[PDB]
C-alpha cells in the first residue's frame, strides 16, 4: 500500500502567481485594499447580512453513528460549544 | 456628503428662486454720486422689496443673470446619501422615504 505520488503544487502560470495576476492585490499590499473596503457602507451592509445569516443557521452536532458511544462523544462536544436555540 | 449637499441646495435655491440682479449704467456715472446711490437702491430693492418696481432712464438697463437652464433636481442624490447612513448600519429598509412612493409589495421580508 503506497502513499501520495503527487505533491500539492502552487496555482501559478505566466503572470498568475499563487492565484493572483494583479500586482496591486498580491501579498500584504492586497490586505490593505480589503481593509479600506470595510469603510464602504455597501460592503459593511453586505457583511452584516451574510455574517448574521451564517451565525443564525441553527448549529448542532451530528454523531458519527447511532451507537451509544458515538452519541456520548457527540454530547461532550455539544457541551464544550454550549449549543443552544439562538446559537 | 449629506451635510455638504444641503449647503449646496440651500445656495442654489436662492439664485433660482430670487434671481441675481444686474444694472448697466452710462460710463459718466461715478461712485459717491446721487446717480450711484439710485443704482445701489434699485439692486437692493429688487431683492428686498419686489412690489416696489423699477423706473429707468433709457440709457440704464436692468436684467437678472440668465442661468440658461432649470435648476438641477438634487433631491434623489441627497436621499441616496441620507438613506445610505442607515444602509451602512445594516438596516435593509429605506429609513428616509419610509412608507412613501412606489415600493415592493412585501415590506415584511426587508424587516426580516
Amino acid at each position: 500500500l503506497e502513499g501520495a505520488s503527487v505533491p500539492v503544487m502552487s496555482t501559478s502560470y505566466d503572470v498568475v502567481v499563487d492565484r493572483e495576476f494583479d500586482e496591486l492585490l498580491q501579498g500584504k499590499d492586497g490586505l490593505l485594499v480589503y481593509h479600506k473596503m470595510l469603510s464602504d457602507g455597501t460592503v459593511k451592509n453586505a457583511l452584516n447580512y451574510i455574517f448574521g445569516r451564517i451565525r443564525s443557521a441553527k448549529w448542532y452536532v451530528e454523531p458519527a453513528s447511532t451507537d451509544p458511544e458515538d452519541i456520548a462523544i457527540a454530547a461532550f462536544i455539544h457541551a464544550q460549544l454550549g449549543i443552544d436555540d439562538a446559537s | 456628503a449629506k451635510r455638504a449637499l444641503i449647503l449646496l441646495i440651500n445656495h442654489g435655491l436662492e439664485r433660482f428662486m430670487i434671481g441675481v440682479p444686474t444694472l448697466t449704467i452710462p460710463k459718466s456715472v461715478r461712485q459717491g454720486t446721487k446717480q450711484w446711490e439710485a443704482a445701489k437702491e434699485i439692486v437692493k430693492n429688487f431683492v428686498q422689496k419686489p412690489r416696489h418696481g423699477i423706473i429707468l432712464p433709457d440709457d440704464w438697463k436692468f436684467d437678472t443673470v440668465d442661468l440658461k437652464s432649470a435648476m438641477p433636481d438634487a433631491i434623489p442624490y441627497l436621499t441616496y446619501h441620507d438613506a445610505g447612513i442607515a444602509r451602512a448600519l445594516g438596516i435593509d429598509f429605506n429609513t428616509v422615504q419610509l412608507n412613501m412612493g412606489v415600493q415592493a409589495i412585501n415590506i415584511g421580508e426587508f424587516v426580516s
